[PDB]
RNA sequence: GUAACGGGGCUAAACCAUGCACCGAAGCUGCGGCAGCGACGCUUAUGCGUUGUUGGGUAGGGGAGCGUUCUGUAAGCCUGCGAAGGUGUGCUGUGAGGCAUGCUGGAGGUAUCAGAAGUGCGAAUGCUGACAUAAGUAACGAUAAAGCGGGUGAAAAGCCCGCUCGCCGGAAGACCAAGGGUUCCUGUCCAACGUUAAUCGGGGCAGGGUGAGUCGACCCCUAAGGCGAGGCCGAAAGGCGU
RNA sequence: CCCGGCGAGGGGAGUGAAAAAGAACCUGAAACCGUGUACGUACAAGCAGUGGGAGCACGCUUAGGCGUGUGACUGCGUACC
RNA sequence: GUUAAGCGACUAAGCGUACACGGUGGAUGCCCUGGCAGUCAGAGGCGAUGAAGGACGUGCUAAUCUGCGAUAAGCGUCGG
């Protein structure tokens, strides 16, 4: 995802929960937690089968 | 030193029923030119009781 | 005329500190 | 592909909060509120179920008890003087008999007087 | 009959301008009129405004005679909000609400 | 604060012994319903009977299901005589659910049997937007200070004229440099901005305005310092220097 | 055309199948804020419900009685992760 | 008719529940000249004849895009 890897805030001292990206999959505009890949799904049969 | 718990609709209601306001009840009615006025106040056009104060 | 139109910003968060003793201390 | 959870959401709040009704503040408008309310008005009723049945044998047995001692008796030797004449009407029907018809209860007590004594 | 006149988008809040409409509702107009002229509040000026223009309309589009007619329904509404910012000590700052509302006024011979 | 019977109260409503009654649980029995596991029969296979028995449950193991979006069956079926979506009501299943219909809406939806998943949210001081509470409360930014008459205007404590009062005066006065970039002047407007109103404005809109042989840049000369033909160094990039 | 400051905002008329499609414009949910009607509430003590239960209002019904809303009084009962 | 004693509807400053009608707000449904992943072909460089990328101008025109360069939303010639 377009984006730095900079930390928005420090990890103590606000009263905000902890954060490390603004890329994280739990963020709006973030990532996919289990993005897809081009695929293949052609499967195998044996030719006495067919 | 604030709240530990969310005030009620009810209770905010509560506490504006003191809050309504009052009209005057009643208007007094200039003996010569005949219009309404507030009691001991001149009028719209400088009347009052009858006599012509300056009417600027 | 023209149409009405907003804007925010966001402080640095200040590393305040607490000035006074320690509430149990050594 | 990719599903949208849009209308099936809607669909179950709205039906807990159908059946939250009646109930004072925003234990009838909040849905975290009203989830509670109902699971807890679920368990009463499961409870009430059963003490239904006690509280009603109870107040039987205090409306038999007051017939019985106008008659000039205490329930506990009524009851037994019934048991031992053999007779099989329960408590819910003497309740009603002493409230509804004064002689009906008066003869089963002659009947059991008889027998005690 | 029933005639309605609206002031959308005033500029003023709403529970400010709630305290006036209790005033006149059920009155008659001749006396609501000269009940508004002698409150000094600011909401009263736009209360009066929205009243004399729905006795107008009473008067030409439909039937005359306005010296029977009452103040039937009032009620005020909530308006969009303008959102501002107001700095404050040690570089924080705060958020500001402009309040608007909706009046309406409905008055009847009957 | 009675405060060492739960209270009221008790000389038996206390204690010992004997006896007979009654009250008392989701325990047991009676009536109706559901499911699991055996045994024995019939079907002599799914299945249908006779019975016996079992059914609290976290970590955890095993077995059956509902619903959502896409692909086939689909140039099929439903639908402007009203689809999806929204909002009520009535039936129905053990449950996740299903079906019919009133109002709104104004053009799409999909039996059945199979296939694939970005497939189900109350919590993570979760992420983004909207809206509450405290509350019509605290505050309105130097304690140099204002009063009155006239004008304009829908409206004047604040605008414009006038007369008084007060404050600064090695500044709170008048010129520049740096920095800013039309804030300068005139006519029009009051939605938003001005911590209130505004007829006013450094606000909106439209016009106007900056004139050099001598003022300043540019130009001639160099400081600290920079660049540096050849040159001397260095795996490359480069370093230092006439 | 009318009210209003030669305003902002409305009410009529007219266009359109539809203006509750009027430019802050398809449909338009929830939190949140109001107006109107029915019932309850100013001698009463606590996770606000659940079991019992008068009275009142409305509708149906041939009495019989049902259906909906509210709920005096009373037994039990110390939220979720 | 007068005295006693007993019992006792009617109030709502405001508040609750249910229903009806609204406001705010922008979820859901239905759309799409915008993106994503590939298959089959092509081309794999531009520049001292001044590049990539810019500044300023150019119209009946205030501005901002798209073209163009003092021959400036265009000039000549050959074809459709
Ligand atoms: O002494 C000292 C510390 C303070 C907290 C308890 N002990």
């Amino acid at each position: 995802v377009t984006g730095s890897g900079k930390k928005p805030w420090r990890q103590k001292g606000t009263g905000r929960a902890r954060s490390g990206s603004i890329k994280s999959p739990i963020w709006r505009s973030g990532g996919v937690t289990f993005a897809a890949r081009p695929q293949d799904h052609s499967q195998k049969v044996n030719k006495k089968m067919y | 030193a604030v709240q530990q718990n969310k005030p009620t609709r009810s209770k905010r209601g509560m506490r504006r029923s003191h809050d309504a306001l009052t009209a005057v009840t009643s208007l007094s009615v200039d003996k010569t030119s005949g219009e309404k006025h507030l009691r001991h106040h001149i009028t719209a056009d400088g009347y009052y009781r009858g006599r012509k104060v300056i009417a600027k | 005329v023209a149409v009405t139109v907003y804007e925010a910003w966001r402080q640095l968060g200040y590393k305040g500190s607490w000035w006074w003793p320690r509430i149990r201390g050594p | 592909a990719r599903v949208k959870r849009g209308v099936i959401a809607r669909a179950r709040h709205k039906k807990i909060l159908k059946q939250a009704k009646g109930y004072y503040g925003a234990r009838s408008r909040v849905y975290r509120v009203a989830f509670q309310a109902v699971i807890k008005a679920g368990q009463y009723a499961y409870r009430d179920r059963r003490q239904r049945k006690r509280q009603f044998r109870q107040l039987w047995i205090a409306r038999i008890n007051a017939a019985a001692r106008q008659n000039g008796i205490s329930y506990s030797k009524f009851i037994n003087g019934l048991k031992k004449a053999s007779v099989e009407i329960d408590r819910k029907i003497l309740a009603d008999i002493a409230v509804f018809d004064k002689v009906a209860f008066t003869a089963l007590v002659e009947k059991a007087k008889a027998a005690l004594a | 009959m029933e005639t309605i006149a609206k002031h959308r988008h005033a500029r003023s809040s709403a529970q400010k301008v709630r305290l006036v409409a209790d005033l006149i509702r059920g009155k008659k107009v001749s006396q609501a009129l000269d009940i508004l002229t002698y409150t000094n509040k600011k909401a009263a000026v736009l209360v009066k405004k929205v009243l004399e223009s729905a006795i107008a309309n009473a008067e030409h589009n439909d039937g005359a005679d306005i010296d029977d007619l009452k103040v039937t329904k009032i009620f005020v509404d909530e308006g969009p909000s303008m959102k501002r910012i107001m700095p404050r000590a040690k570089g924080r700052a705060d958020r500001i609400l402009k309040r608007t509302s909706h009046i309406t006024v409905v008055v009847s011979d009957r």
